């Protein structure tokens, strides 16, 4: 697919003086531009990128460029239109995602997240090129039950819960408060056996082993519930 | 940082019949090749290049480019020395989690993950320049325990867990188990009523509400914990900055019976004197009132 949301930039310390005609002129190199929005008092718009190559190497290109003043803050823009989809079925392929949500509208892309082992990890992403498309999918299947497979158990859609692990939490960021000032006076050290800090951060690390050992149970309770509806649903199918 | 794990690209898809220099020329254009490991039997190699921007253009630009008969599949390697840290305070930046994980050796990043308002999760990331480097920090933080702040919350180090949401798990891979092609037998539909399966769907829908109840039940078993621990441990505090005003009191009033009781050998020393002038001064007295006794029966 071409002109997808995964290809639309951020870009952010433009000049007053923008025009929609310069910022296409700053990206003339990386080919056709689709949609261009600018607000030229606050500096900052989005710029859509025929593909996702173009817009990786027009984000490389001119993120930190001069331009009269201020160095551009160009990003890849947050997907507007973003699922999470959980309780997927044992056999799952990116193909049968796109094709089952592409129901609710178009699909841009749909992903089966997969560990290293190359199994899945019960989670997916479904992308659609418009937020209605996304409002329809996330409704209708809170209130219906949406099945991918023969296999009758539902799929969960949740909003994408968008993270950011690139540029995190900087210290200029932080807030100076009292409370930060307080935190911040006693420095990273490894609490030495004995003392009241000690004690005290054996109890948390103790917390910590025993809510994993809860959170372990609930996968129990779960799994045998799991099994048991299971041979009850084989058992039911047999009523002709 | 110049040539980090992060400017490392994987390039799958090679030819079994290519050369070290062959490959090199290919990553020509983005300058002094670092690091480069080939796998001729399994058509793979590693390159490093200066920067993560380099590594970035490049993996665009030959990313399902051709190589004499196979497109290459170039994404990046996956840190082989990468660290989990969770139950971090919202205060911890970047920074200082960094500056706190120099102590165990070279840090490549490290960044708290934030969510979309750009508030702290508690989780973080810390890639090491060596395996041994995160190992050591591993080891030392899971037995010790590491703080970071005034407030003695200890960093949960674990190995960190790194899930493909880019390549996923494409048709041609799901179709190698034939429980797949099975299963996609029925199309995706919504469960009409009447059918059988409608009326599992919802007891699936009700297994899965469980989980989230359950679950939701562990978040609050946690918070009411820990309020207390903020509760138990302060309380602990406040007899140990009593037995702190209970000591300090006890060694000024012991210095100051000291003191007192050296004013008073002070005071005993002035009326010892005192009363010593006074014993002469009635001693002299006698002697010469009887003297004059002594001089008037001479004559």
């Amino acid at each position: 697919k071409t002109f997808t949301q995964r290809s639309r930039l951020f870009v952010g310390n433009l000049p007053p003086d923008i025009t929609e005609e310069e910022m296409r002129k700053l990206f003339e190199k990386y080919g056709k531009a689709g949609e261009v929005f600018i607000h030229k008092d606050k500096g900052f718009g989005f710029i859509r990128l025929e593909t996702r190559t173009l817009a990786e190497i027009a984000k490389v290109e001119l993120d930190n460029m001069p331009l009269r003043g201020k160095q551009l803050r160009v990003r890849f823009a947050c997907h507007s239109a973003s699922l999470t989809v959980r309780n997927l079925p044992q056999y799952v392929s990116n193909e049968l995602l796109e094709e089952a949500f592409s129901v609710f509208g178009q699909v841009e892309r749909a992903v089966v997240i997969v560990d290293d082992r190359g199994r899945p990890s019960g989670k997916g992403i479904v992308e659609f090129s418009g937020k209605p498309a996304a409002r329809k999918a996330l409704d209708r299947c809170s209130e219906g039950s949406f099945l991918l497979t023969t296999f009758p158990r539902p799929v969960t859609v949740e909003p994408m819960d968008q993270l950011d692990d690139e540029e995190g939490l900087p210290e200029k960021l932080v807030i100076k408060n009292q409370q930060f000032h307080k935190e911040r006076e006693q420095p990273p050290r490894f609490a030495q056996p004995g003392s009241f800090e000690y004690e005290y951060a054996m109890r948390w690390k103790a917390l910590i082993e025993m809510e994993k050992q809860q959170q372990d149970q609930v996968d129990r309770n779960i799994k045998e519930a799991r099994e048991k509806l299971e041979m009850e649903m084989e058992a039911a199918r047999h009523e002709h | 940082k110049t040539y980090t794990q992060r400017c490392r690209l994987f390039v799958g898809n090679l030819p079994a019949d290519i050369t070290e220099d062959e490959f090199k020329r290919l990553f020509a254009k983005y300058g002094e090749p670092g690091e480069v490991f080939i796998n001729k039997g399994k058509g793979f190699g590693f390159i490093k290049l200066e920067s993560r921007a380099l590594a970035e253009i490049a993996k665009a630009e030959l990313d399902d480019t051709p190589m004499r008969g196979r497109q290459l599949r170039v994404r990046f390697a996956t840190h082989a020395a990468a660290l989990s840290v969770r139950n971090l305070s919202p205060y911890v930046s970047n920074e200082l989690l960094e500056e706190a994980f120099s102590q165990f050796g070279p840090i490549e990043r490290a960044v708290v993950i934030v969510d979309d308002r750009g508030r702290s999760t508690g989780k973080g990331i810390v890639e090491f320049a060596s395996k041994p480097a995160a190992r050591k920090a591993f080891e030392r933080c899971s037995e010790g325990v590491f703080l970071l702040t005034t407030t003695p919350r200890p960093v949960i180090v674990e190995p960190l867990e790194q899930l493909d949401d880019e390549d996923g798990l494409p048709e041609k891979l799901a179709q190698k188990n034939p429980m797949y092609q099975k299963e996609r037998e029925t199309p995706p539909r919504f469960a009409q009523h009447g059918t059988f399966e409608y009326e599992y769907s919802q007891r699936w829908k009700s297994l899965d509400e469980m989980e989230k109840q359950q679950r939701e039940q562990v978040e609050k078993n946690m918070k009411d914990a820990k309020d207390k621990l903020e509760s138990e441990m302060e309380d602990a505090y406040h007899e140990h900055q009593a037995n702190l005003l209970r000591q300090d009191l006890m060694r000024r009033q012991e210095e100051l019976r000291r003191m007192e009781e050296l004013h008073n050998q002070e005071m005993q020393k002035r009326k010892e004197m005192q009363l010593r002038q006074e014993e002469e001064r009635r001693r002299r007295e006698e002697e010469m009132m009887i003297r004059q006794r002594e001089m008037e029966e001479q004559m």
